[PDB]
């Protein structure tokens, strides 16, 4: 029994902390504001059963924004191959990846 | 009601001062002419960048320069 | 259905009340001088038992072997912040 | 090493819980939970949770664990193999987790876990002239009105409830 | 980082002075002491009143924890709601104090 | 996912299995329960700071306050048990077997 | 270079705690119509040195402790927390310039009761444990009015930054708008440090009577570091001095004179009053200071709003 | 006195915030060129490292969207030195 | 207890259950459970004996463990979804932890081990609150997360609750432990149909609360906590034996009574989903609950156990106890089966 | 008389004077004859790291003015 008193009375007791894309103090965006806005606007109103299969792509992009598992796995692959080629002597870093180049601004 | 006040002011003046200060703190922001200015100052404080509007062609109340006459002014805060 | 395991289980009380199955005693010792045996009930003092005799020196048995002039300076040392008053009390007695 | 420091603190954090989950006595258990609270506070502070970390000190440690140690001091009259074995067991399980995720840069206990330092997943921008965590806690009085009502009512009820059940009548 | 250096220096100075205070008179070979309390051997009597003042501290400290973001909360643009809820939290701390008062909870440690 | 989250979850499970395997004292059970609460505080805090989800920053404080109030209630229960048997041993709490 | 700054903080702390003992004995001498120490050094200036060397070669009491580890950790924690309360103190510049220096000080002074608690449980005497629990209950009681008075003052500051508290008081001392907060604050700092008329660890055996003379001297010097520190924090908080950013030593001399006068005011209060009974200072906290502190907390919430004087966040 | 002085301090806060606002477009342009510099450097070094690895697409986004994602800390400073990593990811937390 | 304090504490129990029912944020769900436990602890310690302190300690420990597992499920949902809406969970680990937490809060087997102790340790009115009002909030959270509840887990909890609540009451003579094992078996029946049709879950919950409130109201109106003191009721008040007869026959699911109404409908919703073995073994296991109900009806209504002499004094006084809604709850727990299609008001 | 207590007060006051004078002089020595940069907020740290990059010598306190542009 979800007695939806907040929609019946028109009061906002707890909807404001419910999502990251809601209204925030000083308009501070979440780090996954755009992905969650896309997943919600995809999945809105069509029901959860249709949302699990018709909005899976935006949900996967949003989960991968939140947890960065694919990004960390890709950086693991690049850094592991990089240290392997350092060990094999076949690669050398540039001067801008060693700290010898007096950064941009 | 006046004998009760002198009685509790003779017996327990800490609690009389406590309820007096608390009652002033409750009622007095609804009676002050400066409570409007607290809100006006808090909304005049620019924590964020004032993101500009795309000029469509009809916005006579939005300036094109910060030193333009139209727009919200803060002479009320400089004067007070 | 009582088994061998549940052979010691007695029934609960009818009013569901089981029986509950003290107060502090402090010996403020000599560490003038005075011993106190406090029976306290928290902050409150229930009993105060002052144990004395830590300066009983047998003064008035020693008076019994000394003359009246000789027993005068024992009175300086009884109420030993009130010396000449006790001298006066003994003098008025004699 | 210093790029892994939050992870390192978390290791001590887990070791701190094996300090008191083995339960030597409630007093050393309280001490282990205090040290655990300090190092978990350090974990919080190294993400930018300054106010939340000082709530771990002021309210969890300085407020609540003081009352735990105070109540414990009014019990357990002042004067094991199970505690020692469980402590070395939890120690070895945690350092085997450490060894696996540091030699593999991936582990999977229940979920998959990266083996790099947790610095990688931060943000590369500024918050301007505020702390975002500070303004989100300050919005408890502007946006969190219902939350303040139910929290203050629970604390008032907590005062009433403690005075009821401790009275014994 | 400077804070970690400072905490380590303070802890190291404290541990150094504690080690010096615990082991500088141990170099002396004074004597071995035998030495064979107001309570004689009685068990520590529990007092309900110390536990009540400790729990009352904990509950008012949770109310303090709610009160702590007020200097940042005054900067809001919803000042009527902020002021109402601020006065309401201080009033609920006052009502907790009044209920602790009038039901004799603040007695013999008043 | 992130490597620190592994340790905070594993700390929660360590304090769980400590709370799910008593030795004698009820106070050690309360300490395991508050270790669980502390690990929940740390994990919620690291997520909310990590995601820059601003309005949930008041969430761990709430997660503190309620649960510490809960802890206070638990301490009172221990004291009442300690006012019945002299100790807080959980094997004295066995009258309800019959 | 930063470690030089840390040592030039913490070693003069130890020297000022050493000579605060001499200043206390002298000022309490002349207020009691006698002299203080003037034989050991010229004007008694070698009395703390002689007394420290005496205490560090005094025999250990060698007691039976329930915990050896907490018996070691209670002086370590007391000294460490006594030294870490100084590092955000803006005088005119803090060692560690942190954004939440006030809240850091409030937390690290809330952690100071574990020294009393661990040292009381480490003593096998039940009477020492009872006195430790009374001292802990006193201290955590007065922490409440510390936190709420401090919050009510910092509603005029705008932040928890201690360095901003100098900027706050450029036109007036903050003792003028907050003297009831200032006087309840001063008595609450008097009751935090177990200082007379609130010294029930010397009223008829405290928590640390079971230590050796060395660790007792360490507890004593942590307590006097807390006294000097809370007077400096009170001086920064209510009696904030003038600061020229090109001449910082003007602020240093000014707050140093004010903090010395406030520490001597502690010395002068213990030379003037009888002790409270324990329930009487519980009555002073829970039934006198806390209703006034809640009323003034409501007042200092609502007063920047009704006057339009809400201070800046930054 | 606190009324007059806090009102002047609010005016000073607004003056500092307007200075920040006037400087923000220059800082935003510099930051945009900064992060695109670092991503192009990482992309070219990824191209010259990940040649032996089978099936590797250089610059392969892990998102199905073509929208610009704000770059992560490890995406920018992953190939650089740990000193720059510390001085870009813990410095403000550790600064005094 | 002060009556004003009692009213404020009972309104706080109700307010905790309401905040669980009406909120859209998981933190407010956890807050409502915390408020509910925090307020219901003094209701259990109403009489101040060591049994109520033991019962309240066991209740506190199990509900606190469940609240911490609930918050860990919430926090894992925040990991894998970044939001806080009270809806389906976005991780099977969070779903398993929340199902475990709610099975602990309901006291479903094998987390049942607190329910017969705590109900025995507390008075009959607080046992009524524990066995009726404290089900409404966790069943509401289970009602809202049923897209994510694992089928095998909730059905294992359901059949283990029905079997353990069946065999538990067969050895009992205390009425509060009988009602507690009856509670465990009925919660098994309610969650066995949760993923198939939650309207029948709400039906079984309402009919169970009516029958349980009838039985506790009869136990309070006769001041009876054991079987053997319930057996003196025919010599004191012969109407109450007929009332406990028809209500215990109704709780066993014997038609034409109202407690036949849920379980039949439950079977009616489990065979549409092609489960035949499972409602059959559930209904066969419900005969155990019926058996110890029949034991109580033999002890109370259908025979006359011998009384004592002092009962003759109690003949000279009528019951002044406020038997609130007892004829209403007696009628609504027995004669309601011809109104079985009223259940569509719960859809 | 009462001025006999003033040597101890003088010693203690010099010892209280030392830390603030020391941190002021060490901040001016370690930061180019000026105050230590106060970075409480991430914008101040952003400008400070920008200063450390535009100085060229990896020191934020080395200021660059109009002479660094044409
Ligand atoms: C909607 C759901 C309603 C649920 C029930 C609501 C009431 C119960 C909750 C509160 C409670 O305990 O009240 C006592 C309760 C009676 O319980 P009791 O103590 O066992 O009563 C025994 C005798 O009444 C004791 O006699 P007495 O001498 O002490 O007082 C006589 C009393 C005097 O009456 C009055 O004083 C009434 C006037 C006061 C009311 C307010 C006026 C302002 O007479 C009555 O109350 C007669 C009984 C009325 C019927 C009670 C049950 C109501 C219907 C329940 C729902 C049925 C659903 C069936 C569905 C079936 C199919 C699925 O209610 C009343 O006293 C008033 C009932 C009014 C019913 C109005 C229904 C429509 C409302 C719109
Ligand atoms: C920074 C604050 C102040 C720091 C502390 C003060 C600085 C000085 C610290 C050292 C003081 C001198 C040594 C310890 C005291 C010696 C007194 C004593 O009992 O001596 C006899 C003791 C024991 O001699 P003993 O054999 O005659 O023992 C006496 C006891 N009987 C006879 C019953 C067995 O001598 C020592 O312990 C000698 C140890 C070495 C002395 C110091 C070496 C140089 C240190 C520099
Ligand atoms: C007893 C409760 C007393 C205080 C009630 C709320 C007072 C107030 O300022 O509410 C406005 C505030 C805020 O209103 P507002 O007008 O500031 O809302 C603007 C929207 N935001 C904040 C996002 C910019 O609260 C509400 O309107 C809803 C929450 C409270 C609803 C009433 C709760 C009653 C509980 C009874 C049990
Ligand atoms: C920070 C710099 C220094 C600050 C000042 C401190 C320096 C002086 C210190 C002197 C030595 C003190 C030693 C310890 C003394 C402890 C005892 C003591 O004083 O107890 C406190 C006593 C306690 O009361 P009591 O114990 O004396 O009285 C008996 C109490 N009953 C009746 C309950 C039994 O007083 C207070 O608590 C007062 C605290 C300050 C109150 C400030 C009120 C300000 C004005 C409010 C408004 C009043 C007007 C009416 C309304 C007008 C509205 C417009
Ligand atoms: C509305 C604004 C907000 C109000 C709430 C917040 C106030 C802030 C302060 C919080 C104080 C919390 C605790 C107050 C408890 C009051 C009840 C009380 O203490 O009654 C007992 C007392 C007799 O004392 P006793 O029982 O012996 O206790 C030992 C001390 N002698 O009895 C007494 O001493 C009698 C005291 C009651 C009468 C006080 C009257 C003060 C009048 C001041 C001016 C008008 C203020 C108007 C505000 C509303 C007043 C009701
Ligand atoms: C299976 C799930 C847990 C997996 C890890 C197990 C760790 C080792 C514990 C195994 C059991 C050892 C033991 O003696 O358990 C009983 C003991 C409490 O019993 P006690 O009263 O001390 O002694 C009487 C003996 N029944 O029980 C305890 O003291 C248990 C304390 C558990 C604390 C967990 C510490 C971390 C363990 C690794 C991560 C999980
Ligand atoms: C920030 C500043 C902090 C300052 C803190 C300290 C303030 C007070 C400093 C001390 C002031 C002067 C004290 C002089 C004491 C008397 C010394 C003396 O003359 O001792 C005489 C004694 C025996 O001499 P003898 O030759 O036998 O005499 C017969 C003569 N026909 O011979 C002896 O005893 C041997 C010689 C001992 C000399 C000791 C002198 C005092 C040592 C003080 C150490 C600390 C000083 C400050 C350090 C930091 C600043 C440099
Ligand atoms: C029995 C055991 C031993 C007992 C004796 C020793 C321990 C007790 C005494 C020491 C207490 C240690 C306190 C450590 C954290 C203090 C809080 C803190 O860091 O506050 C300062 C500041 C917050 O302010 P803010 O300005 O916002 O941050 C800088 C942003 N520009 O934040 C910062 O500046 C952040 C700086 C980086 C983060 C620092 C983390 C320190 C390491 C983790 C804790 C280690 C200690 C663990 C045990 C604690 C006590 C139980
Ligand atoms: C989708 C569904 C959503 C939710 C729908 C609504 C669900 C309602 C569930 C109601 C549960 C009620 C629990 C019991 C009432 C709560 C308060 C209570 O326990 O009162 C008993 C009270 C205590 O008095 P006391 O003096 O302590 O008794 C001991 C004697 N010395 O007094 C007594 O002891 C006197 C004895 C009689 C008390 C019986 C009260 C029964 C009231 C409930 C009736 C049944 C529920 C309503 C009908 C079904 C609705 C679904
Ligand atoms: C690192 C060591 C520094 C020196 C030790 C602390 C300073 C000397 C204080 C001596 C002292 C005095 C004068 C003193 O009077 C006193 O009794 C109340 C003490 O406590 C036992 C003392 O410790």
């Amino acid at each position: 029994p979800f007695f939806d008193v907040q929609k019946k009375l028109g009061v906002d007791l707890d909807h404001w902390m419910t999502i990251q894309s809601a209204e925030q103090p000083h308009r501070i965006p979440a780090r996954c504001h755009a992905f969650e806005k896309e997943w919600i606007e995809c999945a809105h109103g069509i029901g959860s059963i249709r949302a699990e299969k018709e909005c899976k792509i935006e949900f996967e992009d949003f989960r991968e924004c939140l947890l960065r598992q694919k990004t960390m796995k890709r950086l693991n692959a690049i850094k592991r191959q990089r240290d392997k080629l350092i060990k094999e002597g076949k690669y050398t870093p540039p001067p801008h990846h060693s700290g010898q180049e007096d950064l941009r601004p | 009601v006046a004998a009760f006040l002198k009685n509790v002011w003779a017996k327990e003046p800490v609690l009389v001062a406590s309820f007096a200060i608390a009652g002033l703190a409750v009622i007095l922001p609804t009676l002050s002419p400066y409570t409007k200015y607290s809100l006006m100052i808090n909304r005049a404080t620019p924590y964020n960048y004032p993101v500009p509007l795309r000029d469509d062609g009809n916005m006579p109340d939005v300036p094109s320069h910060p030193q333009d006459p139209q727009g919200p002014s803060l002479e009320w805060l400089k004067r007070l | 259905y009582p088994t061998k395991e549940t052979a010691h289980w007695k029934p609960p009380p009818w009013n569901d009340v089981d029986p509950p199955k003290s107060n502090l005693t402090l010996n403020f010792g000599p560490q003038g001088v005075l011993r106190l045996v406090m029976e306290l009930s928290g902050e409150m003092v229930r009993k105060c038992d002052p144990h004395i005799g830590l300066l009983h020196r047998g003064t008035e048995k020693l008076i019994e072997y000394k003359t009246y002039l000789q027993a005068l300076p024992y009175f300086d040392r009884l109420d030993y912040v009130s010396m000449m008053c006790n001298e006066q009390a003994y003098s008025l007695a004699v | 090493m210093m790029t892994y420091i939050v992870f390192i603190l978390s290791i001590i954090f887990v070791m701190g819980f094996v300090g008191f989950s083995s339960k030597p006595s409630p007093i050393y258990g309280g001490l282990g939970l205090i040290v655990s609270g300090g190092v978990g506070c350090g974990i919080v502070l190294n993400f930018g949770g300054s106010f939340l970390g000082l709530m771990v000190f002021l309210i969890y440690l300085g407020g609540m664990m003081v009352v735990f140690g105070y109540t414990t001091a009014m019990a357990t009259e002042q004067y094991n193999k199970v505690v020692l074995g469980t402590f070395i067991t939890g120690l070895l399980m945690e350092f085997l987790m450490v060894y696996y995720v540091l030699k593999d840069k991936e582990v999977e206990i229940v979920f998959k876990f990266n083996g790099m330092g947790d610095w990688v997943i931060y943000d590369t921008g500024d918050s301007g002239f505020f702390s975002e965590e500070a303004m989100g806690i300050a919005a408890l009085y502007s946006y969190g009105t219902w939350l303040v009502i139910v929290t203050g009512w629970s604390l008032l009820i907590g005062v009433v409830v403690i005075m009821e059940i401790t009275r014994g009548n | 980082m400077n804070l970690m250096i400072t905490l380590l220096t303070n802890f190291t100075l404290a541990t150094l002075l504690v080690t010096i205070a615990f082991w500088l008179p141990q170099l002396n070979v004074y004597s071995e002491k035998t030495s064979p309390d107001p309570m004689g051997s009685a068990r520590l009597p529990f007092s309900m009143k110390f536990f009540l003042v400790a729990i009352t501290f904990l509950l008012f400290d949770l109310e303090i924890a709610l009160l702590l973001p007020l200097p940042w909360a005054s900067q809001t643009t919803n000042l009527n709601t902020m002021l109402t809820m601020a006065l309401l939290l201080i009033f609920l701390l006052a009502v907790s104090l009044a209920y602790e008062w009038t039901q004799k909870g603040l007695e013999w440690t008043e | 996912m992130s490597l620190v989250y592994m340790n905070i979850m594993m700390a929660f499970t360590v304090s769980l299995t400590g709370l799910l395997m008593y030795r004698s004292h009820l106070m050690s059970s309360l300490l395991c329960l508050e270790g669980m609460m502390l690990s929940l505080f740390i994990l919620a805090t690291l997520m909310i700071l990590n995601s820059h989800f601003t309005l949930a920053s008041m969430m761990p404080i709430i997660l503190l306050v309620f649960a510490a109030c809960e802890a206070a209630l638990g301490l009172s229960l221990l004291v009442m048990v300690s006012n019945t048997y002299g100790t807080d041993y959980v094997q004295n709490l066995n009258l309800l077997q019959c | 270079m930063f470690m030089i700054n840390v040592l030039t903080l913490i070693i003069p702390i130890l020297l000022a705690v050493a000579f605060l003992t001499l200043v206390e004995r002298k000022v309490l001498g002349y207020m009691q119509f006698r002299k203080g120490p003037n034989v050991v050094g010229p004007y008694g200036l070698l009395q703390p040195i002689a007394d420290a060397i005496k205490l560090f070669i005094k025999e250990p009491l060698r007691p039976a402790t329930s915990s050896i580890s907490m018996f070691i950790l209670a002086p370590i924690l007391a000294l460490t927390l006594a030294l870490t309360m100084w590092i955000p103190l803006p005088m005119p510049y803090p060692l560690i310039n942190m954004n939440l220096g006030v809240l850091f000080m409030l937390a690290m002074s809330s952690l100071a009761v574990y020294s009393i608690l661990w040292s009381g449980w480490a003593s096998n005497s039940k009477y020492a444990l009872i006195g430790a629990l009374r001292a802990v209950a006193q201290t955590i009681s007065y922490e409440v009015t510390l936190a709420i008075i401090l919050l009510s003052v910092l509603l005029m500051n705008g932040s928890f930054t201690l360095s901003t508290l100098i900027i706050t008081q450029e036109q007036v001392w903050l003792i003028f708008p907050a003297w009831p907060l200032a006087m309840m604050w001063f008595i609450s700092t008097l009751a935090e440090t177990n200082r007379a008329p609130f010294d029930l660890t010397e009223g008829e055996s405290g928590f640390n009577v079971e230590y050796a003379a060395g660790p007792f001297a360490l507890f004593f010097m942590a307590e006097y570091a807390n006294i000097i520190m809370m007077n400096i924090f009170t001086t920064t908080l209510f009696l904030g001095a003038f600061h020229n950013p090109y001449m910082p030593e003007l602020y240093t001399i000014n707050f140093t004179i004010k903090s010395l006068l406030l520490s001597i005011t502690f010395l002068w209060i213990r030379a003037s009053y009888p002790r409270f009974r324990y329930d009487q200072l519980m009555h002073l906290l829970w039934k006198n200071f806390l209703p006034l502190t809640l009323a003034l907390c409501m007042w200092h919430v609502s007063l920047p709003i009704l006057l339009s004087s809400i201070p800046p966040q930054t | 006195s606190m009324m007059r002085w806090n009102r002047e301090r609010r005016r000073l806060q607004i003056e500092d915030f307007e200075a920040r606002i006037a400087l923000m477009p220059l800082l935003q342009a510099e930051k945009d060129r900064r992060v695109l510099q670092m991503l192009r450097e990482n992309l070219e070094e990824e191209a010259t490292i990940m040649k032996d690895v089978p099936g590797w697409k250089v610059g392969e986004s892990v998102f199905h969207t073509t929208r610009w994602v704000t770059p992560m800390m490890g995406e920018l400073y992953g190939l650089r030195t740990g000193e720059e990593i510390l001085s870009s990811t813990y410095g403000f937390i550790w600064y005094t | 207890m002060n009556p004003i304090i009692l009213i404020i504490i009972l309104m706080t129990v109700m307010l905790g259950t309401i905040i669980v029912m009406i909120s859209t944020h998981w933190l407010l769900i956890w807050i409502g459970f915390e408020m509910n436990m925090l307020a219901i602890i003094p209701i259990m310690m109403k009489k101040h004996n060591p049994r109520a302190t033991e019962a309240s300690t066991k209740y506190f420990l199990t509900q606190s463990t469940a609240s911490m597992l609930l918050m860990m499920a919430i926090i894992i949902n925040l990991m894998f979804s970044g939001q806080w809406t009270v809806m389906k969970l976005f991780n099977p680990m969070a779903s398993m932890l929340m199902t475990m937490a709610l099975a602990m809060k309901l006291g479903m087997a094998p987390f049942h081990f607190w329910v017969p102790e705590v109900t025995q340790g507390i008075p009959l009115s607080s046992g009524l609150i524990l066995l009726t009002w404290q089900k409404l909030a966790p069943m509401s959270v289970l009602y809202q997360i049923l897209p994510s509840i694992n089928l095998d887990l909730i059905l294992t909890l359901s059949i283990l609750s029905i079997t353990i609540g069946g065999w538990g009451g067969l050895n009992q003579t205390q009425l509060r432990k009988i009602m507690a094992y009856s509670s465990i078996a009925h919660m098994g029946w309610m969650t066995a149909v949760l993923l198939y049709n939650p309207t029948m879950t709400l039906l079984n919950l309402i009919i169970y609360i009516i029958m349980t409130s009838t039985m506790f109201t009869l136990f309070m109106a006769n001041s009876t906590t054991t079987t053997l003191s319930l057996s003196h009721t025919w010599n004191k008040a012969p109407i109450m034996t007929i009332l406990v007869l028809i209500t215990l026959l109704s709780m066993g699911g014997l038609p034409p009574l109202s407690g036949f109404m849920p379980k039949w409908m439950i079977i009616q919703e489990m065979t549409k989903n092609d489960s035949i073995i499972l409602p059959t073994l559930m209904a066969i296991t419900a005969l155990l609950n019926l058996y110890f109900y029949m034991r109580l009806t033999y002890s109370t209504a259908l025979t006359m156990f011998p009384s004592t002499n002092n009962m003759k004094m109690k003949w000279q006084f009528p019951t002044t106890k406020r038997m609130t809604l007892l004829p209403t709850m007696t009628v609504l727990s027995t004669m309601l089966l011809p109104l079985t299609p009223i259940l569509s008001i719960l859809e | 008389m009462w001025f006999e207590v003033l040597p101890g007060i003088a010693v203690m006051g010099v010892c209280l004077f030392i830390p603030g004078m020391a941190t002021a002089r060490i901040h001016r020595f370690s930061n180019g004859g000026r105050e230590k940069r106060v970075a409480h907020y991430s914008y101040q740290w952003y400008l400070m790291e920008r200063d450390r990059r535009v100085s060229g010598v990896n020191r934020y306190y080395v200021s660059k003015g109009l002479e660094n542009i044409d």
